[PDB]
């Protein structure tokens, strides 16, 4: 009674026979927002079942080689449903997020993926190699919403901190011979009550392999990574036509 | 008369569930009389780092332990004992002769992120709330003192920034001032947790206008408004040359400190301000490197 | 006015000098502050979280920098074969500097308490094995073989469905507190040693990966504290931030 | 009296500060209150598990 | 004397610094204080006093500088025809700037509230007509078409006796404050949009006047604060006051 | 034509949720407003000139004579208060000296 | 005890304030009363009218 | 301010003045203080061996 | 105008006039004038020994 | 990325071998006829 596990919002339900229990980021439940947290003065939607359900976003291909890819958050669930509607439409969203990240292989099969979720997650740049240009990550690259984006130097996430030391962050791992999913609850963060699900992006989600994949030859080498998340507690206010960025 | 689902419907509960509490924590917890145990089905040692949490195995199950009062204090490790510390966050030049600030004054950015050793300690939390102590220390560039006057001038965003020595918007008449000699001991002034955010933002995953966003304004990724406070001017009091090169430090202890969601240390050399940029050919690692895994 | 004599430390700023100082801003009130996730309230609570331990710091071709966070464990033929070594040293260099531990430390003078550092076996399902990881107390030279490294603290692990193993470096000290270790004469203040033996042997079936690999996580456990905070000496730039 | 506006106002923990202005946010950073909570970080787990026991049943 | 140790801060002169000082005038007892009407006693009082919005500021000739204080609407032909446009933000240059409330925003850095602005229509008697007046929340780029503008929060204005209507624009904001917004990244503190369209048409007899203007009143509502008071930048003069 | 400001609320032109506003009216008060010490008086002791050589000056005491003040306080006709006047003196050049 | 001869004497406002001289004028400005009249300026109508009313009857 | 007026003897530094200064560690607690034999109270301790 | 610095073991000790070590962000430093009174302050009993 | 709009279920293989999809009555009628290609398809129940 605890490595099976159903996870049920909205109309979808996952289910999973070899999980390792479920992460609540900083033990803390998604909730709505508190009637003397907030300014904005009008009545905001709360959509409900229509958008806080579980959207399966994309599939990765696991290789010996993988460096390790992230998701933006608030962002990757634009342009996709109901949910990405109301984020269009309205000026201010808010919300928590139940991510299930999902990996399997057979018992023959060796690895482990370090699936975490890091707020306000900055991206940088290699500076022009020699450290003295400028430059800055491209619209891509910051949002890169669903498809995600590969990491290029992943001991430093990109954003010159130690990955070594990501895991203060609401994480959980997926070792192959011991479980085949992460599930990790997150509630809202941000310093404001409401803000744009699309200039900002509350969080980022890491999925890295740290111990390499592995296998001898002749086991099916084809060892997808999806990612399957549900906005919890969704609210938006700030109604006018809908708005792509 | 209702439609069920929305009685229960839970939609709008505004209290988070918790899961945990503070506990008291003035000392170390101290340790308890520990025995040999040799059972079947008790297996402290076993983890599942998988999970995401940390071992919560005790000294006690993995050696018999004596008992030790730990009345080791806690104290120095709050939020307030390790950043109420004041610490060089800003430097300001004004020369005689050169190409920085000539004319006599100098306007500049608030920004503590300038700074390598304040800016790594604060960049540890995403979010920080608090007031602040400033102090200005000035000398010339010998470090020497001398009888001059200068006027530092908190300019919110939104005010008149001085264009000149001589500019009118030093007639401060609602801005705060302040005027002291070099001579007289470094001014200090006490600052408010000002910001419409809740907290300081040491990073901004996310944009400021809601452009298109295209190559030239990439500038303007990780800028939040809400941390722009302003701008800090001096001049020296007067019309003519100054007479003499100065130089201002801008020392900042931060004080009724909350801070949120902790973050990986730094781990490259810093290259720009609010900017994480890391030189890519020059990416070290964390720390010091052995030979082998088999030697000291 | 009232007679007053001002003593020996007037004027000077003392940067840790706690006292008061005229507000800016008269009657201004800030924002009013939104629950938000996460608060800490004292650093210790960040020390006792586990962060990957780079036991293997040997690589460093930018392109291995990933090779750090994880040691090898494979199919021996002898018997007792040391897998890796490491100082329990958390101030001093070495792998516990990619820790978040280590690098608290950094910010403190001396600390003190037990520390624990859990290993987590990424092999296969099949595989299965026997270590032997130990602690050595200060005084005790690295062990050259098990059947010494035996007589000190240490856990006999077992690979199974519970994928790690926590060692415990219970607090054995001379002093109260430890400052900083670092070879030339600090190495007073030393832990102490942490090696790895094969208990037994790595086995696999036909089929599997020969070789596999083991993380290490590193915190500090619940009697740890550290007093006089100092600067992080690890990290100091270099051309003034832009 | 004194107007209620430094950083740590509605704040669960409680200081003893020191403060000669009519703004409390010009006060001393002061000695205060040592709670803690470190299982929001090292065990943000649903279900909590004991020692004791095999983390995963 | 009594043993004392200045601190940083001393004789530092701090414009906002509240303090006291000696009184030059012993003794000195003031004029009696008559009563008068029209007491202030907050700058909030001002600000929900209604002032006109100068939505047509286009014109500068000095001869049509009267011009400003009024915008027209005429019988046009078509459908849903656009009539003005304009920020909402309060503390931006623009049509704000000679209302009472953008002037003493001026003052403020931060401010907060929902806002309100009357249009009052000062056509003839026999004239009629209906207006739609909308309010573009942040995001929305200044909508192209009525179609689109009443998606936002708007109103639809019939001309009668009762002259004018009032749009009120809530208090919409991520922040709990907002610092003026401007152009450049500030932009980030914008409020919105107003639109005016023609919902049906400005429709008259034979023998009334074909076109008429409409003039705008504006203000703040009862939730609105500001805070951190500033210097106004607007205005600074020229030659030293004679 | 009444005279009057619009006394329409938020809650009659859309449906409004509960907001527990308790930002401070503190500051937009007259003391702070204007408790704020500001330039309204320059006086010249030059050695060699025409404005005031001799070694002495008379201000005729008006504040009209600085913009940033003056246009605060005629924000309003009338105007009763006490003051603290602060006297910042030295050279044209910013320099102090023991005179 | 001390002269009552600060600008705000008999002022319907109250006022708490430090002072060290004798004349209270030398006081500090200090923290104060937050009482507003918006309709004063905002509605100095005669013969007040509601919102949800038609101000010409 | 608080009307004051300095006295002779106002900066001086004196050796044996006893009195207070500006603790340069905030919240800083010393090492538990063990029991150790042999504790000296006062020098006439020594002054009767 | 000088700065003292205590410098605990462990800490970057300075190794020019203008090091990096200077900006004292956590260590406690003292800046006085040498036309001020001698600086004085008060230091604990620190000692990982009692 | 389309079909998951719906609802829908992500079965894992286990012990447990099998998993059951629940084709919940979602119709706007009480009632369905058999539904059958020409006009009767206003009966039909969906796709899985
Ligand atoms: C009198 C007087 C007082 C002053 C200066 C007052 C300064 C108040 C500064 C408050 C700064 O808060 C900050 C928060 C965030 C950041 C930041 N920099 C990069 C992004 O975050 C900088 C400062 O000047 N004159
Ligand atoms: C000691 C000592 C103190 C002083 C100066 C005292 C000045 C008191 C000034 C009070 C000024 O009140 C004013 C009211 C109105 C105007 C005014 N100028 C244009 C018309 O109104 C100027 C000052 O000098 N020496």
């Amino acid at each position: 009674s605890d490595r099976v596990a159903q996870l049920t919002i909205g109309n979808s339900t996952i289910t999973t026979q070899e999980a390792a229990n479920i992460i609540v980021g900083y033990g803390e439940w998604p909730s709505y927002c508190s009637d003397d947290d907030a300014t904005a003065v009008d009545k905001p939607t709360r959509p409900d079942v229509s958008v806080n359900r579980f959207y399966t976003l994309d599939t990765k291909l696991w290789e010996k080689s993988s460096k390790g890819w992230y998701w933006k958050f608030p962002d990757v669930l634009t342009e996709t449903g109901v949910f990405g509607q109301n984020a269009q439409f309205h000026y201010l969203y808010r919300s928590g997020f139940c991510i299930h990240v999902q990996c399997n292989a057979s018992k023959f099969h060796q690895g482990a993926l370090l699936v975490a979720i890091l707020p306000e997650y900055v991206i940088g740049t290699v500076a022009g190699g020699t450290g003295t240009e400028d430059s800055h990550p491209p619209y891509k690259q910051t949002q890169p919403g669903a498809d995600g984006f590969e990491l290029q130097h992943p001991y430093v996430l990109d954003a010159g901190i130690p990955i070594s030391q990501l895991t203060v962050c609401p994480h959980q791992w997926i070792n192959l011979r011991t479980n085949n999913c992460a599930t990790i609850i997150v509630p809202y963060m941000n310093t404001l009550p409401f803000d744009s699900a699309l200039n900002h992006c509350n969080f980022g989600l890491l999925v890295v392999p740290i111990s390499p994949l592995d296998f001898d030859q002749g086991a099916t080498p084809v060892i997808p990574i999806t990612i399957t998340l549900a906005p919890m507690c969704s609210e938006f206010a700030g109604l006018r036509q809908a708005v792509t960025q | 008369d209702r439609v069920a689902d929305v009685i229960e419907s839970s939609i709008g509960d505004s209290v988070s569930r918790a899961l945990t509490q503070a506990l008291p924590a003035p000392t170390g917890q101290n340790t308890q009389v520990s025995s040999h145990r040799l059972d079947t089905g008790e297996v402290p040692a076993l983890q599942a780092a998988e999970i995401g949490a940390s071992s919560n195995t005790s000294d006690e199950s993995m050696i018999e332990t004596r008992c030790v009062l730990n009345s080791h204090s806690t104290a120095e490790t709050t939020l307030d004992s390790f950043f109420s510390r004041a610490g060089l966050v800003g430097e300001i030049d004004l020369p005689l002769e050169g190409t920085t600030n000539p004319n006599g004054y100098a306007n500049w950015d608030i920004d503590i992120t300038g700074y390598a050793q304040m800016r790594r300690k604060v960049e540890l939390f995403t979010y920080m709330r608090f007031d602040a102590e400033f102090t200005f220390v000035a000398c010339t560039p010998t470090g020497q003192v001398v009888p001059q006057l200068l006027q530092y001038m908190f300019v919110p965003p939104g005010a008149p920034k001085p264009e000149s020595r001589e500019s009118l918007a030093w007639q401060t008449a609602t801005n705060p001032s302040v005027f002291v000699k070099l001579t007289d001991p470094p001014a200090q002034v006490s600052v408010p947790f000002m910001s419409p955010a809740s907290a300081y933002q040491w990073f901004y995953d996310g944009y400021p206008t809601f452009g298109e966003h295209k190559q030239e304004k990439d500038l303007e990724y990780g800028a939040c408004p809400n941390n722009m406070m302003g701008t800090f001017s001096v001049r020296n009091v007067g019309s003519s040359k100054s007479k003499y090169p100065l130089v201002v430090r801008i020392y900042m202890r931060m004080k009724h400190v909350r801070a949120w969601i902790p973050r990986p240390m730094r781990n490259q050399n810093y290259l720009f301000k609010a900017n994480p940029n890391y030189a890519g050919n020059s990416i070290k690692p964390t720390g010091t490197s052995r030979t082998a895994i088999t030697t000291l | 006015g009232f007679p007053t004599e001002p003593k020996p430390g007037t004027n000077q700023f003392l940067t840790t000098d706690d006292g008061v100082s005229a507000p800016i801003l008269p009657n201004f009130h800030p924002t009013p502050c939104i629950h938000i996730p996460g608060e800490v309230r004292n650093l210790l609570e960040l020390c006792q979280v586990e962060t990957i331990l780079e036991v293997n710091n040997v690589p460093t071709n930018a392109t291995s920098l990933m090779e750090r966070l994880r040691f090898p464990v494979s199919a021996q033929a002898g018997k007792g074969e040391l897998c890796a070594v490491f100082r329990a040293d958390p101030g001093r260099d070495g792998p516990w500097q990619s820790t978040m531990l280590g690098q608290l430390c950094g910010y403190y003078t001396q600390w003190s308490g037990s520390l624990e550092v859990t290993f987590m076996f990424t092999g296969s399902f099949m595989a299965t094995g026997k270590m032997l990881i130990a602690y050595t107390p200060p005084g005790g030279p690295l062990p050259k073989d098990r059947a010494t490294a035996m007589l000190g603290t240490h856990v006999i692990w077992d690979f199974g469905l519970q994928s790690s193993v926590t060692l415990v470096i219970p607090w054995i000290s001379n002093t109260h507190y430890r400052a900083h270790a670092r070879d030339g004469v600090f190495d007073y203040y030393t832990t102490g040693l942490v090696s790895i033996w094969y208990q037994t042997n790595y086995v696999v079936p036909i089929g599997a990966p020969n070789t596999a690999y083991i993380i290490a996580l590193a915190a500090a456990q619940k009697n740890f504290t550290m007093k006089l905070c100092k600067d992080t000496s690890h990290i100091l730039q270099t051309a003034s931030i832009q | 009296h004194e107007n209620s506006n430094s950083a740590t106002e509605g704040s669960t923990i409680n200081y003893t500060t020191i403060n000669y202005y009519k703004d409390s946010y010009a006060a001393t950073a002061g000695k205060q209150s040592l709670k803690q909570d470190p299982d929001k970080f090292a065990n943000p787990v649903k279900d909590i598990f004991t020692e004791m026991a095999a983390p995963l049943k």
